[PDB]
């Protein structure tokens, strides 16, 4: 039961294979059972699925047996179990979409503490890990801060978000201050 | 007839796949694009597009009747009941030598110049359970559509509207009579399956079907219009149904392409809805050529010698 | 109708052995129009072979089938823990097609003398105006055993029932229940109440008692 | 993939009749598959009943007269739904019935002999319970004592009963019961525990016992 997660207003592409390499028949659904997007033998067939005018796959792939399912500007929401029926098999996928936003500016003075907030979807808990240009592996659940932002945290950050063997990083730019020298 | 009792299934009928496997050199040497583009990939996602350039001579492709006769060894079993699921065991069995006349038509949402059901109108699926299932619709009654080059195909808004009903009749009589039955254009997808492709004299032409897949099982459409008018479209650059890949044929030339085709049959393919409230939604579908065969070959079965 | 006759009833097997169940047709079956299925407790039968030999789609090749004359038979190599449950045979020759009356498969163990118990009724029970008295054989293997129920000394019949578990997945030892009723009436009448069993892990038949009023 | 999806469990009383539904999903058309229904009795073989083959059905002579079987094809909705009807139920029709499907499409294929044929796909069974019995909660007596103790469950319609003990944290040693069919129409079970006699003075066993079709939950300490 595959499971990938994406960052909000990235593209994600959800496998799925056939055994074979032969361009068969594939369907792609979400847990509702609402059709994404599955091929008409050598067409694309688009279905009511609201992930339609970003949903799509790769027809060079279909030979190699490989029918993706490529979302664009990805939405938290888009996060779910999407299942792909194809030649009498469910490779049912999951889809987890977090979105990492800093709340003040990039630019804060020095000592005041940064929040992060990450947006996520329900019944998510994820476990994120962000790490300092120096090497703060401060951590946060769903929403981190640096109680005091020292100025040698001015930086780039590299978070992370841990959900089932899986994470995407999602660097941030921090800035330092003073009173001045 | 035959005196016996045996299993059929269109949906895993091997000579399907043995008139498209033919259909499709029955187009490896009659149209020949001028260039034809298919996706070359090792597995490594990398994906090279192998090209071939050929002559592009301008033939008006008019497709033969085709007939499938059995060799030797070897015999064909037709199926005879006026409402065949075309899955299942057939009672009134009975061999033949050669299939009837079918004109490898290949086209999408409409089935053309196929052949009509005999006693009212059909509709297969390998599953009418399965949202991704193509509904095959068998028509009782063909209704005459005529396309031109110039632009466009008219179609008899009266036949065109009665028929919808007589197939949203047998549809609820397949999903549930209390509830409602609704046609909408496709989805989304490829312009060869959003629209009503389908090729006339050579001319891969792409008719926009909106006006005969948005009926609403309440109000009409024939205020100041007597029949419907399709705004179709000839493209050069075309999605193979043969296989994933672009093909470019050259433009058009003679002084006048036309085409009167019998639309004998269509591929709908309801939405899923997830089980909400009845209001089925069908739409336009198709694209595999195969599910056409199919709607020709769902009564028959090539079988060895005992 | 043709009869399927099943041999044998119950066999016991290890893990890795090969097995062999077998199925006399009361008529000839020219076609080989044969099939066998397996049932585990608590579920539906699933076919494995078909036209006497054939295995059908996902059945594992250690399946294999076979005929001479009227047998038929069923041959499981390199034994399974999922094989162990129950095989049908059934022919499909004639019209209407029948099924043989099963062999049921089995854990093989070394022998074990139930561990033997008996209850007296309650007396919240004798309160109610019924009286029931239980006895259990506890872990015991093989599964052949015969309880009797002496009250008074006089052997009792038709006014008992028994009630078998499962083999047992880790130990592969089977327990029984044996529970004698009769009315408040008779039980208050009688002294002493004896559950006999015999096993084949008991050197002599063994018997508990008590009563009552103890 | 074929998943063939039966109606519930229902308890009829003599005389009347009953209705078995079979819903099959992956079936594309019974004009391609064969229905076959078949039936066991507790502990007992298997026994076929009947059949729908190329929309044309018929019933074993010891069912002729008394069933009816039919299908039909559906879609959306529905996948294609088979049902069987008994009329004049009695004692000796209690028992698991099966629906199952063999596809027919293949002259060739060794499945099937001119309309006798093997079963490919089994549906989980319905079990028809016939009796007169009305839903009753159980009566639940200690069985008071390596020691031995335990429960009766008594008196008690329809199945099931489910036990644990001490709310699940005591199960190693535990063998509960299969339940009898007494004389009376009603059943019984009993559960059982073994244990160290040491502790018997020290531990504390209460069997928990429950029968949701009358709503009944009974919590009894066993004492020595
Ligand atoms: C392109 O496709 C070819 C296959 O003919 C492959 O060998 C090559 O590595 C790919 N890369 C190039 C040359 O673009
Ligand atoms: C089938 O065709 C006949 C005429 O050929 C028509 O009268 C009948 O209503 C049709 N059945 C339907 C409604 O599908
Ligand atoms: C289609 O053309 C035929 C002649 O081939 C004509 O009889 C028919 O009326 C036309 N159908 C239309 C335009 O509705
Ligand atoms: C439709 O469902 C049943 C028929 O199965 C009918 O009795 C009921 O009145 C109708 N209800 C709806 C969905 O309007
Ligand atoms: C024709 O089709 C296009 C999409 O293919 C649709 O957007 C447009 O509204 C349609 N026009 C008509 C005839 O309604
Ligand atoms: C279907 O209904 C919608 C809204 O009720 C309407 O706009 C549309 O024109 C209808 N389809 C036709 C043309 O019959
Ligand atoms: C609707 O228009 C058709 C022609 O497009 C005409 O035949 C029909 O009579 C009209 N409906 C009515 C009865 O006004
Ligand atoms: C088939 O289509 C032609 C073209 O319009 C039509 O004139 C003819 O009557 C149709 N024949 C059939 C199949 O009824
Ligand atoms: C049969 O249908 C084809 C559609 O490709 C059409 O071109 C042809 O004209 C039809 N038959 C007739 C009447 O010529
Ligand atoms: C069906 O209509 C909508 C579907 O979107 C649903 O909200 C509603 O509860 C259902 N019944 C009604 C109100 O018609
Ligand atoms: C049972 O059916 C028989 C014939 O099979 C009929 O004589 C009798 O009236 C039926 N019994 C009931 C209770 O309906
Ligand atoms: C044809 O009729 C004969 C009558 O003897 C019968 O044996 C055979 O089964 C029948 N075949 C069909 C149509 O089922
Ligand atoms: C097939 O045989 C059946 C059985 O007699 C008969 O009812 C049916 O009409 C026959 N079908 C045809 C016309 O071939």
């Amino acid at each position: 039961k595959k499971v990938v997660l994406g960052k909000k207003g990235d593209t994600v592409e959800l496998t799925c294979t056939a055994s074979q390499k032969k361009s068969i028949q594939f369907h792609w659904k979400n847990s509702n059972q609402i059709k994404i997007l599955g091929n008409q033998g050598s067409f694309l067939t688009k279905g009511p699925s609201k992930l339609n005018d970003r949903a799509d796959s790769r027809r060079s792939l279909w030979d190699q047996g490989n029918f993706p399912l490529i979302i664009k500007n990805l939405k938290i929401e888009d996060s779910d179990t999407y299942i792909c029926e194809v030649e009498d098999q469910k490779e049912e996928v999951q889809l987890l979409v977090f979105g990492l936003t800093a709340n003040s500016d990039t630019h804060l003075l020095q000592g005041q503490s940064l929040t992060l907030t990450l947006e996520s979807p329900p019944g998510s808990s994820p476990s994120v890990q962000c790490r300092s240009p120096r090497g703060k592996n401060i951590q946060g659940g769903k929403t981190l801060s640096v109680s005091q932002l020292e100025l040698q945290d001015s930086g780039t950050w590299t978070c992370t978000v841990l959900q089932n063997q899986k994470k995407v990083e999602f660097k941030i730019d921090i800035v330092v201050l003073a009173f001045q020298k | 007839l035959e005196n016996v009792t045996e299993n059929f299934n269109m949906w895993k009928n091997n000579m399907v796949e043995q008139m498209h496997e033919d259909i499709i050199s029955l187009w490896d040497q009659s149209l020949k694009p001028c260039v034809k583009l298919t996706p070359l990939c090792v597995g490594a996602g990398s994906c090279n597009t192998s090209v071939i350039t050929q002559a592009c001579p301008k033939v008006s492709f008019e497709p033969i009747p085709i007939h499938y006769c059995a060799p030797a060894g070897f015999a064909i079993l037709k199926c005879n009941d006026k409402k065949f699921n075309g899955t299942g065991p057939c009672t009134n069995v009975s061999t033949v030598q050669c299939t009837h006349g079918i004109r490898p038509v290949v086209s999408t949402q409409l089935l053309l110049n196929g052949s009509l059901a005999e006693e009212e109108i059909v509709i297969r699926s390998e599953n009418f359970t399965n949202n991704a299932k193509t509904i095959i619709v068998q028509l009782n009654e063909s209704v005459v559509i005529n396309c031109t080059g110039a632009g466009h195909c008219n179609l008899s808004k009266t036949q065109w509207e009665n028929t919808l009903e007589q197939i949203a009749i047998k549809l609820k009589e397949q999903f549930g009579n209390n509830k409602t039955i609704i046609f909408n254009p496709s989805s989304g997808g490829d312009p060869e399956i959003v629209t009503h492709s389908f090729n006339c004299g050579g001319e891969f032409f792409y008719c926009n079907s909106t006006q005969l897949f948005t009926w609403n099982d309440t109000r009409k459409l024939n205020n100041t219009g007597r029949n419907i008018t399709l705004p179709c479209r000839i493209k050069q650059i075309i999605n193979m149904w043969q296989e994933v890949g672009k093909a470019m044929y050259a433009p058009p030339i003679r002084g006048q392409i036309r085409c009167s085709s019998n639309i004998t049959g269509l591929l709908l393919t309801r939405d899923g809805g997830k089980d909400t409230n009845g209001t089925e939604i069908f739409r336009p579908g198709g694209g595999d050529m195969r599910d056409n065969w199919r709607s020709e070959l769902y009564k028959y079965k090539v079988v060895k010698i005992e | 109708d043709i009869q399927m006759t099943q041999s044998p009833s119950t066999l016991s097997a290890s893990i890795g052995d090969t097995v062999r169940i077998s199925c006399r047709a009361s008529q000839s079956i020219t076609g080989n129009w044969v099939a066998w299925y397996q049932q585990r407790p608590g579920k539906a039968p699933r076919l494995l072979i078909y036209r006497g030999a054939a295995l059908l789609g996902g059945v594992p090749s250690r399946f294999s089938g076979s005929a001479a004359g009227t047998d038929f038979t069923l041959t499981i190599g390199n034994l399974q823990a999922e094989d162990f449950g129950t095989f049908y045979c059934q022919q499909y020759d004639t019209y209407p097609g029948t099924f043989g009356q099963g062999t049921k498969v089995e854990v093989k163990r070394t022998v074990a003398a139930p561990s033997v118990f008996i209850f007296p009724p309650s007396d919240e029970q004798l309160k109610s105006g019924t009286a029931s008295v239980v006895c259990l054989l506890n872990n015991f293997y093989p599964r052949e055993a015969k309880v009797q129920w002496k009250v008074d000394n006089a052997l009792q019949s038709g006014n008992s029932q028994e009630s078998v578990t499962e083999q047992d997945s880790k130990d592969s030892t089977y327990s029984l229940s044996s529970t004698l009723t009769l009315s408040k009436a008779d039980y208050e009448k009688h002294k002493v109440y004896a559950c006999e069993v015999t096993h084949q892990g008991l050197s002599s038949p063994v018997t508990k008692s008590f009563n009552r009023g103890e | 993939q074929i998943h063939l999806v039966q109606s519930g469990t229902e308890v009829k009383k003599p005389g009347s009749s009953v209705t078995v539904s079979c819903k099959a999903y992956g079936v594309n058309t019974f004009g391609l598959y064969a229905v076959n229904w078949v039936r066991q009795a507790p502990g007992q073989s298997l026994e076929y009943i009947g059949q729908i083959w190329r929309w044309k059905s018929s019933a074993s002579h010891h069912f002729r007269g008394r069933v009816l079987i039919s299908a039909v094809d559906l879609t959306g909705s529905s996948p294609p739904i088979s049902s069987l009807e008994i009329k004049n139920l009695t004692s000796d029709d209690t028992a698991v019935y099966f629906c199952t499907t063999t596809s027919t499409y293949d002259k060739w294929s060794g499945l099937h002999h001119d309309g006798v044929m093997a079963f490919s796909s089994w549906g989980q069974g319905t079990l028809i319970s016939v009796s007169a019995a009305s839903t009753k909660g159980p009566s639940v007596f200690p069985l008071a004592p390596t020691a031995a103790l335990g429960c009766l469950v008594k008196d008690y319609f329809p199945e099931p009963v489910t036990v644990s003990w001490n709310s699940g944290a005591l199960t190693s040693g535990v063998h509960t019961f299969p339940a009898v069919l007494q004389s009376s129409g009603l059943y019984s079970l009993s559960s059982v525990v073994t244990v160290p006699s040491s502790s018997l003075g020290t531990q504390t066993y209460i069997c928990n016992v429950n029968h949701k079709p009358s709503n009944t939950k009974v919590d009894k300490r066993v004492e020595p």
